[PDB]
């Protein structure tokens, strides 16, 4: 009987800390992919925009070489 | 066999055995600061059953105080014959037990036992010749309950060859404090069953019906339920505290009333209960209104019974009652135990009465109060309903189901006994 009542209550305290545990990896993968997953939605969008500034280049690049006529 | 330790555990089984020590300690002439003041020499003949000496001809209750949370043995100490325990056998936690068998057996209830032991074998240590030990618990909450059978199993293992006695409050749903209690008391009864030789089975709807329909008390509080319950633990224990032949001793009682080792769960009954002759007395005493397991002694057969009559009166009128009971109901007490009546009687009655009498009977109709039990155990344990709590401190299903069997067992054990 002495056995069982150890044996539940390192149950109790496994169980207590397994879901601390998962809770914890749990959270930290969540944090993990929502950092990567905006910071690639904020590159997108930077790349977006130097895009345009290389046309701009272009464009002021094209109008030089056509008064080069 | 002289001394006999006393616990008290939990909320129901503190506030029970404050009253008692009240109860008993009027009787033998003891004051709340531990003087005696008594009048009569059988007052103190016996005292040191329930009390050690000390300096300056005090007495102290050999009684130890349990509990997981502080609240009611505060209120305990302060109440009116509080001073009296040992400061020392007050034991107690701050946690609480939640109304949690598990909590009270396995986890919070685990953590301060040692500490109970200890306060247990110092108070065994002084004692001549000690008897054994008597329990006083609810079955239905987290402590009496659930750190109340650990207790026991951790008493029987240290002291195996010594008596283990119980007042055992089993719950109720019509005077009930949470939905949890009859798996806590099923826990329990399997404890009981394996640890204990006697068991007075005090059912609190008994109490709250003798209050209500009997005393004509229209909204009965614990306190009224514990004044029955003060006053059958008194007369029950009538033959451990005075002078006496019969069932003098916790082992000598045990022998008279347990014919086979698990049937030892007893329902107890007090007279008078009124809004008084040796006949009248009688009657009532056997009168299942006066009976506190709820449970109707027709629908049974006694195995054996212990009658205690208090006060001055005839013993030839008390002789001539008791065979007049068995004589004209005879097919009520089992064949195959002869003579399995026992009649004590003592001359100090209890306060405020002239006569009284107390009642103990090993009856098969209790089968009726595990009954009760196991039917709302299923009720919900078919659904694992309320569970978590349980799981929540380490316990499986499986023991639940092994309880729920075992209690189911002891039923049909006393079944055979009403057929045989
Ligand atoms: N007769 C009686 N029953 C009580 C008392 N207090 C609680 N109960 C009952 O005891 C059970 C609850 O257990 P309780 O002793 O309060 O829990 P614990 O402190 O964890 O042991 C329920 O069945 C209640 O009806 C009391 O003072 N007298
Ligand atoms: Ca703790
Ligand atoms: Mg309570």
């Amino acid at each position: 009987k002495r056995e069982h009542e150890r044996e539940v209550i390192q149950k109790a305290i496994e169980e207590n800390n397994n879901f601390i545990k998962m809770a914890k990896e749990k959270l930290a993968q969540k944090m993990e992919s929502n950092k990567e997953n905006r910071e690639a939605h904020l590159a997108a969008m930077l790349e977006r925009l130097q895009e345009k500034d290389k046309h701009a280049e272009e464009v002021r690049k094209n109008k030089e070489l056509k008064e080069e006529a | 066999m002289r001394e006999i330790v006393h616990i008290q555990a939990g909320q129901c089984g503190n506030q029970i055995g404050a009253k008692f020590w009240e109860v008993i300690s009027d009787e033998h002439g003891i004051d709340p600061t531990g003087s005696y003041h008594g009048d009569s020499d059988l007052q103190l003949e016996r005292i040191n059953v329930y009390y050690n000496e000390a300096t300056g001809n005090k007495y102290v209750p050999r009684a130890i105080l349990v509990d997981l949370e502080p609240g009611t043995m505060d209120s305990v100490r302060s109440g009116p014959f509080g001073q009296i325990f040992r400061p020392d056998n007050f034991v107690f936690g701050q946690s609480g037990a939640g109304n949690n068998w598990a909590k009270g057996h396995y986890t919070e209830g685990a953590e301060l036992v040692d500490s109970v032991l200890d306060v247990v074998r110092k108070e065994s240590e002084s004692c001549d010749c000690l008897q054994g030990f008597q329990l006083t618990h609810s079955l239905g909450g987290g402590t009496g309950s659930g750190m109340g059978t650990l207790l026991i199993s951790k008493i029987r293992e240290e002291y195996p060859d010594r008596i283990m006695n119980t007042f055992s409050v089993m719950p109720s749903p019509k005077v009930s404090d949470t939905v949890v209690e009859p798996y806590n008391a099923t826990l329990s009864v399997h404890q009981l069953v394996e640890n204990t030789d006697e068991t007075y089975c005090i059912d609190n709807e008994a109490l709250y019906d003798i209050c209500f329909r009997t005393l004509k008390l229209t909204t009965p509080t614990y306190g009224d339920l514990n004044h029955l319950v003060s006053a059958t633990m008194s007369g029950v224990t009538t033959c451990l505290r005075f002078p006496g032949q019969l069932n003098a001793d916790l082992r000598k009682l045990a022998v008279n009333m347990v014919p086979f080792p698990r049937l030892h769960f007893f329902m107890p009954g007090f007279a008078p209960l009124t809004s008084l002759t040796v006949p009248e007395l009688t009657q009532q005493m056997f009168d299942s209104k006066n009976m506190m397991a709820a449970c109707d002694p027709r629908h049974g057969r006694y195995l054996t019974v212990a009658a205690i009559f208090r006060g001055r009166m005839s013993m030839k009128e008390v002789d001539e009652q008791m065979l007049n009971v068995q004589n004209k109901n005879s097919s009520y007490f089992v064949e195959w135990i002869p003579n399995n009546v026992k009649t004590a009687v003592c001359d100090i009655p209890p306060r405020g009465l002239k006569m009284s009498a107390t009642f103990i009977g090993n009856s098969t109709a209790i089968q009726e109060l595990f009954k009760r039990i196991s039917e709302q155990f299923t009720a919900m344990f078919r659904r694992k309903a309320f569970l978590h709590w349980y799981t929540g401190e380490g316990m499986d299903e499986m023991e639940f189901t092994e309880a729920e069997s075992n209690m189911n067992d002891l039923v049909s054990e006393y079944q055979q006994y009403q057929d045989a």
